[PDB]
RNA sequence: UCUGUCGUGAGUGGCACACGUAGGGCAAUUGCUCUGCGUGCGGAAUCGACAUCAAGAGAUUUCGGA
């Protein structure tokens, strides 16, 4: 249950955006693009990949959890630069949960990858980081978004 | 009320005309006119996934003119394959640079010949 | 005059939009015909493959196409003349 | 507190608008007029720009005008 309000706070107690990016998160409305395909339940969103990682290698290392119906690594539309994150569509929910629990931290091309579900069509009110918000973040970069798997709430 | 489309389609089948991408339009054919006259030059751009797009400009084309040619090429590409059409070119040119032989094409006013770019060359992208 | 112009603008500009489109196929065949010419200069070595069949197939295309384009433009010019006839007819008597 | 309108693969698109910027013509060292580009109020410092959602790096403080 995404709430851009409490997402900027460690324990869900903030009633006023401490960052304009939070303020942008509340105002902006988000809908998944036409490139968002497949059943959202089986899309294992992975991030923090190496920009030199190819979509075949992702299929190669993520096939050990079972058969993979579809996969896409996201690259910049005009330039072609890899955006550093992909979307893995699996078959049978047994495979994706196995992908959930073990693949987080799995080193790929000298990077500790991040693994989560697809939270667009499942997490209510979800807002990506580009629209202000998202999850994770780094406290170094003047902002942070708690409530995710990386940074759960201090309840 | 589009009888011209049929004529353009069969005419493209000319073996000395297969280079043309179905819909011809004036700027594309006119650019290839200067190719025969030698005034134009092709500057290849490769996306980071390896796909290459042969952008064509004039010899005296400036860097900023080259930028619009990429916009003209990409935008023309999108309608034919039906991809994303409303490309935020303000953002794309805000974050990415143009580089050739390790030198970033920063001066939009400068012309490609001084930047060392010749015909059938290659330039790539890099972030700010 | 402002609404006199806009009334003329509403009809005359729309006809031109199609007429400019109607003209748009003419310079397409003009530029394409030119492009065909300079590639035959480079076809002095490429003329080994039969250009006569290629040239014959090319020429009969546009001429019928350009004839149909002229026929369509005659329809549009007539309406353009008719709109110019009617629109200026109303403005004097008002 | 810092433009409008139409748009949803588009908080990021189109057009207009405002401001700034580059090139052209005209008049009396300056002024008037057209086309391209940048931002939607405009600057500075600092932290980032190698951040979790199918494409988008911003943010904290500060101070100038209306």
């Amino acid at each position: 249950e995404y709430d851009p309000l409490k997402a900027g706070s460690i324990d869900g107690t903030d009633e006023d955006p401490h960052d304009r990016a939070v303020w942008r998160a509340m105002l902006a409305r988000y809908v998944p693009n036409k490139g968002v395909i497949g059943d959202p339940l089986l899309t294992l969103f992975v991030a923090r990949l190496n920009l030199q990682t190819k979509e075949d290698k992702l299929k190669e290392v993520f096939s050990r959890y079972g058969d993979i119906r579809r996969l896409r690594l996201v690259r910049d539309l005009v330039t072609g630069f890899s955006k550093g994150y992909a979307f893995i569509e699996y078959k049978e929910e047994r495979a994706v949960i196995k992908a959930y629990r073990d693949a987080d931290g799995l080193v790929i091309d000298q990077h500790e990858i991040f693994v989560d579900y697809e939270l667009e069509r499942t997490l209510k009110g979800w807002i990506p980081r580009r629209l202000g918000g998202g999850l994770g973040g780094k406290k170094e970069s003047g902002q942070l978004r708690f409530g995710g798997r990386d940074r759960p709430f201090r309840k | 009320m589009d009888v011209f489309q049929e004529g353009l389609a069969m005419v493209v089948q000319d073996p000395l005309l297969c280079d043309l991408p179905i819909q011809v339009t004036l700027e594309e054919v006119n650019s290839q006119i200067a190719l025969e006259y030698g005034q134009a030059m092709t500057v290849r751009v490769c996306k980071m996934d390896g796909e290459v797009m042969p952008v064509v400009v004039v010899q005296s084309a400036t860097v900023l003119d080259l930028k619009k040619a990429i916009q003209r090429y990409v935008q023309l590409k999108q309608e034919r394959e039906g991809g994303i059409q409303h490309i935020s070119w303000s953002y794309v040119w805000r974050t990415y640079h143009l580089t050739s032989a390790g030198e970033k094409l920063t001066e939009d006013r400068k012309k490609l010949r001084d930047y060392g770019i010749r015909n059938r060359d290659e330039v790539s992208f890099i972030k700010k | 005059e402002q609404e006199l112009k806009a009334a003329a603008d509403g009809v005359l500009s729309e006809v031109r939009k199609k007429q400019a489109d109607t003209k748009r196929m003419v310079d397409i065949l003009r530029a394409l015909e030119k492009l065909r010419k300079l590639r035959k200069e480079a076809a002095a070595r490429k003329g080994v493959c039969p250009p006569a069949s290629a040239d014959e197939t090319f020429t009969h295309h546009l001429q019928r196409l350009r004839k149909l384009i002229k026929k369509r433009s005659e329809l549009y010019e007539a309406e353009e003349r008719a709109l110019r006839v009617m629109l200026e007819g109303e403005q004097e008597e008002e």
